[PDB]
């Protein structure tokens, strides 16, 4: 019950800005349909279904200690958060409905009170609030009304809305899964072993034809927008270069000689032959991570190969 | 209803409501146990038994339900029992009960207590001895006597003699300091059979008779005995890593101002937590003191801390300092020194001398024939080495282990005995086997990694199996990719004292040629590993091209066999345009220099004369075909 | 009221993820009408009617033992079941509602508790719930809601609606039904008869110019979607092979030269030949099974005929 | 020039090298003033830094 909102700059949460919110909810994804419905025939074709867009609602209220300071605190909020400017959203929750604890009433050991006129129910550190998960979400703003209740008490109704792709973008790379660097960033909702340069957390490989991956994300990532990036060090000089995948398609690169210790920078939907002057021609195909086991056959034992990539979900 | 010590590794909701319920229990359990108490304590009615309850008179002991029948059977004596003739009763109770009339009733009852106390205290020195023989026969710890036990040898990557040798007894793994060639020294890391494992260089080190390995909490530190770039002896403390390592701020020192006055080099005991450091002594009072070293105690704590706190000083005399018979090594158990000395040839038979610290005595001093038994060694070179103390944390059972190098010339040897007690040795034999070339029943031994990249990465000695499926990948393999479809013997035999190890692979397959080649690694510096020399090895069997039929070129190995039919030859390049499809032809190469090499192709025609034509390509040029053709006789 | 998704790859039932479900009620199929209406008569011409989509809807809810972990399921949730990857929902009921039992309060026979804080009425094996009917449905999602009541408790709307037919595809072929090797996948609502071997159970025939069938299905197969699929060794040698039959169209196979040993693999509008290299030029005509009495008509007696379908439902 | 390792040594590092710490002295005294910074969860509740 923050809403925290990485801008591109910036980092914002909004208890710290006086303001109080009652809650957060997120709605699924607008899964628009492509029915194709046949003239004579009970039954209708699926041309496709697609994911579109997840629209979140936050209902955030204020309290100021005079009627005037609405105005600001107001304009504050517009200014702090109505952005056009794809911003990174994080949700927060609480582990406890908190209450004030037991005391003693004999002048001593009295009650705290917050900034704002609250009763200060947050006696240790391990009270306040968590990044409930290690993830975000691309999101931008739509129109909102402030209807002012009585005193210094006015609401309003924020209608935010993913930007570029309906999905729980996972914060942090799959390196730093790899490496344990980071702190944070690795809830439980990602269901992720401790045995870290064990299987299901490494995705730095070396000297073979042929390994495995498990994709924790439970949604696939195929879409280019996603960062899904791949660098490997071939291994062995070769004239062709295939290497296949399941849940996803085959891959080529022919037409191009290539060497050993030549390095290739597989991004989305682009090759970069040696980090720089993409050589992109050949068989325009990008790798699909669905979920669980990705297991991937190259040709000709890559003496490393690597990717980071980030988790979506639905 | 109880706690989770099995927890989810996956971290997930499972897992964090395990640990939330697991606290919440142990909340719950605690206070309930303190509830209990506490009611135990105030109103649980009859909380003990009456037998419990402890009634201390002087120099008496008695429960209180004894006490209290006592009581009641007193009163109930002194009420309802018959009484009369009392003079007469206490002189009739003047007897013994044996038929001997005393003279009086205390001297009767003194007598009679007497003879049970003396019994007894018969029959508790009885026990006492008996406890005690037991003891000393099952922990017997007399390194005075107690003929050595072989423990293992030890297989390090170092033509050096070996100079100490500690065992850890929370891993099961040994570290061993040999003095490499110059001033530096390197601690090798290794498993508990033999099997090399890792190494550190310490460059810039002593010849590091000894050094200590400290577990602080759970990680290993050493204290070692290094000198700097100015030739400054320095008490240091490190960790273990593998590759080298230099005096610096990566290696802290201890305490400076106490430990770098002279050459000083410790020993740790944990059963105690003592360190003691064998300071050498200058050359001005070397004779005045008549002692190259003293050993001085001082508690692990006071030198963690700044504090020195000498607890007990020695000198060595040169009677155990002497040039014949010069240190080797140290250890420390129980308050007993252990001298361990040895000179580097059988004739200067070596002694280990145990002797307290406290008293600066002799407790004593054996010669023990380590190694090669008889004397007869390997060649004549007994060069000694230092010792330990090993405490299994399972038992609590310390066994002294001895290093000894029995090997001559360049060739070492490094054995390893035990004084230990029962239950060590056979335990530390028994933690992991030796190597072998079959694991025990005259089995085929596992790689190390499956579809292996590197062939160089099998270090472990003995013989495996590369199923054809795993042959694939092998980056350095004698054979192309396209060659290989069937799995490969594969066998690495021991090198040298350095890092080096031979290899063999001879393919499996019944139905063709058995071919098999040869190398030599260096685990080390992959660069410096050798090439796939190949024997013939034929059994009448043929061999074909596979579809890499793009020219006779890449056919550079040697003293081959392969079949070409006419229709095979109708395909290559390098293969000449009078003779494409005219019968069958058997290829052979011969070597020459590097790139270059010949090339022989012989004609399979019975009735019609032979014919055979030599080809050299590579580095000097393409080559052409030179014939030579046969005169039909019979 | 278990909700069961069989989805490609895997099955999933929510009870068993702690999700309750309050209930599951199935809309009919859309009738889109096509009427044509006369200038000036008193009437509308019905071009055409059709079958469209069978909505469905299931609200659940979900509790907790915290207020943050409410997050961690509702994402669970979407993560498990919104997928445009078209899955075979199965419905489940129970056959009562059940209430906790007698017991003794002697310090003995006390109640248990669900992994959720709930009363376990479910005493006995035969307590729990039943897949009440041997039939599934291809099935996708539309936009949720997730409005959190009070405490841990918070409510759903799942909105899922007909992927290609809007019917009740039976689970299970005819063959099953044939063989009685598959257990379970047969419900009551399928009015069966016991005699396995008998009439009306039996799809394979032998040595007939004429045969019976009993389609068990209300809807009918008249659609190629539906997995009818017809084989036939054909017994004697022709030029020409007609057959007939009754809720559907006449059939020929005309122009091609056939054998008595060879077979004819008749799928939804296309027909093997032998198994592979497709020779349907020849009349395309699709049969269609409507329900009950379907009375085929061959012309020369083929010695075997077979013909595994699916039952629909509407 | 010089840099933490073998020239400097430590003061009772396991009880105060938790947090940002600096000192000064007092001779008159013999006080070691320990001036001690806070994180930033404890300073959450604390007000201060």
């Amino acid at each position: 019950d923050i809403e925290l909102t990485k801008k591109d700059g910036t980092v914002i949460k909004l208890s710290e800005y006086g303001f109080i919110v009652n809650d957060i909810v997120i709605d699924s994804m607008q899964i628009n349909t492509k029915y194709q419905d046949k003239e004579n025939m009970n039954g209708r074709i699926l041309m496709g279904s697609n994911y579109i867009s997840r629209d979140i609602v936050v209902p955030c209220f204020c309290k100021v200690k005079n009627r005037s300071d609405i105005a600001y605190m107001r304009d504050m909020l517009y200014s702090l958060t109505t952005d056009i400017e794809p911003m990174y959203l994080r949700e927060i929750r609480r582990k406890e409905e908190l209450n004030y604890r037991f005391t003693q009433p004999t002048s001593d050991d009295y009650v705290k009170l917050d900034k704002n006129n609250f009763p200060d129910y947050e006696y240790s550190r391990h009270d306040q609030q968590i990044y409930v998960n290690g993830k975000q979400y691309k999101v931008i703003f739509n129109g909102v009304i402030n209807p002012k209740q009585k005193g210094n008490k006015v609401s309003f109704e924020l209608k935010f809305e993913t930007t570029e792709l309906p999905y729980g973008e996972s914060i942090g790379t799959s390196l730093e899964l790899e490496e344990n660097k980071k702190v944070g960033l690795w809830s439980f909702d990602f269901n992720i072993d401790w045995h870290a340069g064990g299987d299901k957390r490494k995705y730095t490989f070396e000297n073979l034809s042929k390994g495995t991956v498990y994709y924790h994300g439970s949604a696939p990532n195929d879409q280019f927008n996603m960062y899904k990036k791949i660098t490997i060090i071939l291994g062995e000089d070769t004239e062709s270069f295939v290497w296949n995948l399941t849940h996803a398609e085959i891959m080529k690169i022919e037409g191009i000689k290539l060497k050993a210790g030549d390095r290739i920078v597989y991004d989305s939907f682009r090759v970069y032959k040696n980090g720089v002057e993409i050589s992109t021609e050949t068989n325009i195909s990008q790798p699909k991570f669905k979920y669980g086991a990705n297991k991937f056959e190259f040709n000709q034992t890559v003496q490393k190969v690597q990717f980071d990539l980030k988790f979506y979900y639905k | 209803n109880k706690l989770i010590t099995d927890l989810s590794r996956v971290f997930d909701y499972r897992y964090v409501d395990e640990n939330e319920y697991n606290f919440k229990l142990i909340s719950d359990m605690l206070t309930d146990f303190n509830f209990s108490l506490e009611y135990h304590r105030n109103k649980e009615v009859f909380a003990h038994n009456g037998e419990q309850i402890k009634y201390e008179h002087l120099n008496v002991t008695s429960s209180v339900s004894d006490f209290l029948t006592y009581l009641n059977g007193r009163f109930s004596n002194m009420v309802l029992g018959h009484n009369g003739d009392g003079i007469n009763e206490v002189k009739d109770a003047r007897v013994d009960n044996t038929g001997y009339d005393h003279k009086t009733l205390q001297d009767r009852l003194y007598h009679d207590y007497s003879t049970l106390d003396a019994f007894t205290k018969k029959v508790e020195k009885a026990v006492d001895e008996n406890y005690k023989e037991y003891r000393a026969t099952e922990y017997r710890f007399e390194p005075k006597e107690q003929e050595p036990e072989f423990i293992t040898d030890l297989s390090p990557y170092t033509n050096a003699v070996m100079q100490s040798f500690w065992v850890d007894p929370r891993t099961k793994i040994i570290y061993m300091t040999q003095a490499r060639p110059g001033n530096h020294y390197m601690l090798s890391r290794l498993k508990p059979n033999g099997q090399f494992i890792d190494r550190l260089l310490v460059k810039n080190g002593g010849h590091g008779t000894h050094n200590a390995y400290r577990y602080i909490g759970n990680e290993l530190w050493i204290y070692s005995a290094v000198l700097d770039a100015n030739e400054n002896n320095k008490f240091v403390r490190f960790q273990y890593r593998t590759g080298e390592i230099t005096y610096g701020n990566e290696m802290q020192d201890v305490m400076p101002n106490i430990f770098n006055d002279r050459y000083t080099s410790a020993i740790y005991n944990p059963i105690e937590n003592l360190m003691i450091f064998r300071r050498e002594y200058k050359a001005s009072e070397r004779q005045l003191k008549n002692s190259l070293n003293f050993v001085e105690v001082r508690s692990a704590d006071d030198i963690d801390k700044g504090i020195d706190k000498v607890l007990y000083q020695m000198d060595i005399p040169m009677e155990y300092t002497s040039d014949t018979q010069p240190m080797q090594g140290i250890t420390y158990d129980a308050g007993i020194l252990y001298w361990y000395t040895g000179d580097s040839k059988p004739a200067n038979p070596n002694y280990l001398q145990g002797f307290d610290i406290k008293t600066k005595e002799l407790l004593f001093k054996r010669r023990i024939d380590i190694g090669g038994v008889n004397n007869n060694f390997k060649g004549d070179f007994q060069e000694a080495e230092g010792l330990d103390m090993y405490y299994d944390l399972e038992t609590g059972r310390k066994a002294l282990l001895i290093g000894v190098t029995i090997g001559p010339g360049n060739n070492r040897h490094h054995s390893i005995y035990s004084i230990g007690q029962r239950g060590v040795n056979q335990f530390l034999k028994n933690i992991a086997p030796q190597v072998s070339m079959t694991d025990s029943g005259g089995r085929v031994k596992p790689l190390p990694i499956q579809n292996p990249a590197y062939l160089s990465d099998i270090t472990e000695v003995g013989h495996y199996y590369i199923y054809t499926q795993d042959t694939q990948n092998a980056l350095d393999f004698p054979l192309p990719k396209a060659f290989r479809d069937a799995g490969w013997f594969f066998d690495v035999l021991p090198g040298h004292y350095n890092g080096a190890l031979r290899q063999v692979l001879t393919r499996n397959s019944t139905g063709r040629n058995m071919l098999k080649f040869e190398r030599v690694i260096d685990i080390f510096n992959k660069k410096n590993n050798g090439a796939w020399n190949f024997c013939p090895q034929n059994a009448g069997y043929w061999e074909h091209i596979p579809k890499s039929i793009t020219k006779l070129s890449d056919l550079k190995i040697v003293g081959l066999d392969f079949y070409i039919t006419t229709e095979e030859s109708n395909r290559f390049t390098d293969f000449p345009k009078d003779f494409k499809g005219i019968a069958g032809w058997i290829l052979e190469v011969k070597s020459n220099t590097p790139g270059n090499t010949t090339q022989v192709l012989r004609r399979n025609n019975f009735p019609s004369a032979h014919q055979f034509l030599v080809r050299n390509f590579g580095t000097g040029g393409v080559g052409k075909w030179s014939l030579f053709e046969g005169k039909v006789v019979e």
